[PDB]
């Protein structure tokens, strides 16, 4: 929530924010506040089995939310409904491309560099956005 | 058995009456609707002059399974309409059974005159019955 580009720090402002590593077991853990146990109160000597039933149901709603419905839009999708991008002010994703960056090695050829190599990665790529209709004034930003 | 659907200018949607609208009431989240226990509410929660002493146990989010009839409060005191111009059970006391059972007086108001009670009818009942029955001639004749 920085208010001005001037509230950003050296690195961020010049290179952009940092993003998440590709997903793996250690970089895609369940949200840190994930419940590991759900307590349910009980009268000194008895337990309301009907309440216990509700308790679970309630928990279920809580979990679903924590695990994958943390964003309003996703909760509404949960019900089988939908939301315009104006509903939560989300930028509209118009096109997403992804590709691997490969290249070649350069062979060292002098007395000491003979048998050495330097990797030069150089990948060509196309990123094409199909004719899009702009309903209101604004910006079309493309990032990498 | 002649009856009038219980329309009333005093009944309102359950949700219109709730003071604190909760997720459980509004959301209509299935997960909840199928595993909660019944809900105890009172006629006060359904009619403006509803009797709070009459408690009923309804099924969760039932108000989302059916809509109630509506009568502008204006008809509330015009004599001649067979509406329940008073929350059911208003004059029988905090007693459920007495509210559920139809109180015919509730309608006295809308009739010019019950010279023939509230309703009345006339019909022809054509009945044919096959049966073992000696003819009247046989009954009255000895030999």
């Amino acid at each position: 929530t920085e208010a001005n580009p001037s509230n950003l720090n050296e690195d961020d402002a010049r290179y952009g924010f940092r993003c998440c590593h590709l997903k793996n077991i250690w970089s895609a853990p369940l949200p840190p506040e994930t419940k590991l146990a759900e307590e349910m109160g009980i009268e000194s000597n008895s337990i309301d089995i009907m309440g216990l039933q509700a308790a679970y149901a309630q928990l279920h709603t809580e979990q679903e939310r924590t695990y994958f419905m943390q964003r309003y839009r996703d909760v509404i999708s949960s019900f089988g409904g939908s939301t315009s991008y104006d509903a939560d002010n989300r930028p509209l994703l118009v096109m997403h491309t992804d590709f691997w960056a490969s290249g070649y090695d350069v062979d060292g050829t002098d007395q000491s560099s003979l048998g050495q190599f330097s990797g030069r990665v150089q990948q060509t790529f196309k990123h094409s956005v199909p004719r899009f209709f702009v309903p209101e004034h604004g910006v079309m930003m493309t990032l990498a | 058995l002649i009856r009038f659907p219980p329309i009333s200018p005093l009944e309102h949607h359950y949700l219109a009456g709730k003071s604190q609208l909760t997720y459980t009431d509004l959301a209509g989240d299935p997960a909840l609707i199928g595993n909660l226990p019944p809900r105890e509410i009172s006629y006060r929660d359904l009619f403006r002059d509803g009797r709070s002493g009459i408690k009923i146990k309804v099924a969760e989010s039932i108000w989302y399974r059916t809509h109630p009839d509506y009568v502008n409060f204006k008809y509330h005191d015009l004599h001649g309409f067979p509406f329940l111009d008073d929350a059911p059970g208003t004059s029988t006391g905090d007693n459920l059974q007495e509210a559920i059972l139809v109180r015919h007086q509730d309608y006295d108001a809308c009739f010019q005159s019950q010279q023939l009670l509230q309703w009345n009818k006339q019909a022809r009942y054509n009945v044919s019955v096959y049966r073992h029955m000696p003819t009247v001639r046989d009954s009255i004749m000895t030999s």
